[PDB]
RNA sequence: AAGGCGGCCCCCUGGACGAAGACUGACGCUCAGGUGCGAAAGCGUGGGGAGCAAACAGGAUUAGAUACCCUGGUAGUCCACGCCGUAAACGAUGUCGACUUGGAGGUUGUGCCCUUGAGGCGUGGCUUCCGGAGCUAACGCGUUAAGUCGACCGCCUGGGGAGUACGGCCGCAAGGUUAAAACUCAAAUGAAUUGACGGGGGCCCGCACAAGCGGUGGAGCAUGUGGUUUAAUUCGAUGCA
């Protein structure tokens, strides 16, 4: 967009729990284009994790987001012979949906039987402050102080 | 440009008069402009575009300042 | 030792790196740091936050002395500049005075070539 | 006068301009051959050498890189005395006089009022910018003419060969000055216009980049093409398109 200024069209917060963010969870995680398949794989994943620690189907699931989520993150500007990163600020908005992809492709690279499965386990970790998406916010915020000069 | 910092007051703000008095007094511009050796014909011609760009400006506001626009 | 109660900071920036030496009125060091000593190594050591980070170490190091007056003198107009004297009262010290100390010829010796 | 001349002081010296008067009374302008000065580099004999730096050596980039970039570095740049005598030595505009509407300035004298204090009125000398008539191919010049005119001098006669060869003069040398011919081409050129292009400058765009999702190139097969085979493997389409 040259000249476009967006607005994104809402979404329907989901039946069993209300919450919009749990919706673009389905959305995020679904594949080939359905979700039939998806919203109980996220329905049934979330009723392990919340059965095995804590109350509050819902906060626990939050509990993982607010353990994922990065603060900021670098982008690169080409002037001489070589890019060199530069960090900025992430916008809320954008900084609720990286961590939320990032549990994602963390969560199909375990080696577990079902995919309720392993998005289970992985919001455990998240939600334990361990795991693979706590790692992935880890780099962007490592490699962002490690050259924090540029500005 | 030595500058006593007075009575307490605020660092910044004796930082700020530091730094004002090194762009008063051409500290910053005089270090570049000697770095590297340019010849003589480079110092009178840059000189002479200097100043003819200079009055030519006063000569084109002459033209603009009395003739409508829009 | 010897429990320096005041002293001199000597701030030498260049186009390529910053180099911040404590020391007394005698002219003695007490401890120095710079910005490529610092890790900094390769394009970065001459960014103005690189002076930052070098400040704090030399400010740093030098508490075995005590030293609570500094008198700054900036050297070698460059990026790191300003920057590496404000950390240096962000490390608790009573600037006295700040002054500019630079080599400014009256037509000395001839520089070297234009770079093409 | 041109080349050129930049801390402060001293002592030798040239030129320019202005006010008011005396004085000589055509003593004037130009100048072939001559004579003098003439940037930088360069040469000779002595000194000096901080910094820069041809040559040179190493490190890089590169397909190579005897270059640009980096770290070093000698002649030279500096002084005295002699040679050299060439530059885009250029306002690419010879010197000397006369006349021909105007503006805005810079610098240096001066004689009146209002020594009312700033100021106002003019006259002199250099000098910067813009423009009127006029000039001309157009750019542009335009009272400091490339305008209208006088007096002398130098130079030019298609492009290469060529400011070269030979022969003189000059120089220690580098080389300088004077200076052709055979042969070859139908052009070479100046200014301006319309485009196209730029690793020139603006402003605006789009699945162009950025933010994402899914793919192709890897495998098996379907289908088209190139090639190769064949008695024939009918003809066409061949970057995007
Ligand atoms: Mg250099
Ligand atoms: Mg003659
Ligand atoms: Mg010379
Ligand atoms: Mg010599
Ligand atoms: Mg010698
Ligand atoms: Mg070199
Ligand atoms: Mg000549
Ligand atoms: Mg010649
Ligand atoms: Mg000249
Ligand atoms: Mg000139
Ligand atoms: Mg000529
Ligand atoms: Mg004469
Ligand atoms: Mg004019
Ligand atoms: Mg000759
Ligand atoms: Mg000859
Ligand atoms: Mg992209
Ligand atoms: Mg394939
Ligand atoms: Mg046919
Ligand atoms: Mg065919
Ligand atoms: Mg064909
Ligand atoms: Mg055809």
């Amino acid at each position: 967009p040259r000249r476009r200024v967006i607005g994104q069209r809402k979404i329907l917060p989901d039946p069993k729990f209300g919450s919009e963010l749990l919706a673009k969870f389905v959305n995020i995680l679904m594949v080939d284009g359905k979700k039939s398949t998806a919203e109980s794989i996220v329905y049934s994943a979330l009723e392990t994790l919340a059965q095995r620690s804590g109350k509050s189907e819902l906060e626990a699931f939050e509990v993982a987001l607010e353990n994922v989520r990065p603060t900021v993150e670098v982008k690169s500007r080409r002037v001489g012979g070589s890019t060199y990163q530069v960090p900025v600020e992430v916008r809320p908005v954008r900084r609720n949906a990286l961590a939320m992809r990032w549990i994602v492709e963390a969560a199909r690279k375990r080696g577990d039987k079902s995919m309720a499965l392993r998005l289970a386990n992985e919001l455990s970790d998240a939600a334990e402050n361990k795991g693979t998406a706590v790692k992935k916010r880890e780099d962007v915020h490592r490699m962002a102080e490690a050259n924090k000069a540029f500005a | 440009p030595v500058i006593k910092v007075r009575e307490n007051e605020p660092f910044d703000v004796a930082l700020r008069r530091f730094k004002r008095s090194c762009e008063k007094a051409g500290v910053l511009a005089e270090v570049r402009r000697r770095e590297f050796y340019e010849k003589p014909t480079t110092e009178r011609k840059r000189a002479k575009a200097s100043a003819v760009k200079r009055h030519a400006k006063k000569l084109a506001r002459e033209n603009a300042r009395r003739t409508r626009l829009y | 030792r010897k429990q320096v109660s005041d002293g001199v900071a000597h701030i030498h920036a260049s186009f390529n790196n910053t180099i911040v030496t404590i020391t007394d009125r005698q002219g003695n060091a007490l401890g120095w740091a710079t910005a490529g000593g610092s890790g900094f190594r390769g394009s970065r050591k001459s960014t103005p936050f690189a002076a930052q980070v070098a400040a704090e170490r030399c400010a740093d190091a030098v508490k075995e002395y005590g030293i609570k007056n500094l008198e700054v003198m900036v050297k070698g107009p460059g990026p790191g500049r300003e920057s590496t004297i404000r950390a240096l009262n962000a490390a608790g010290f009573r600037i006295t005075n700040i002054t500019d100390v630079t080599p400014i010829p009256h037509n000395g010796c001839r520089p070297p070539k234009k770079r093409r």
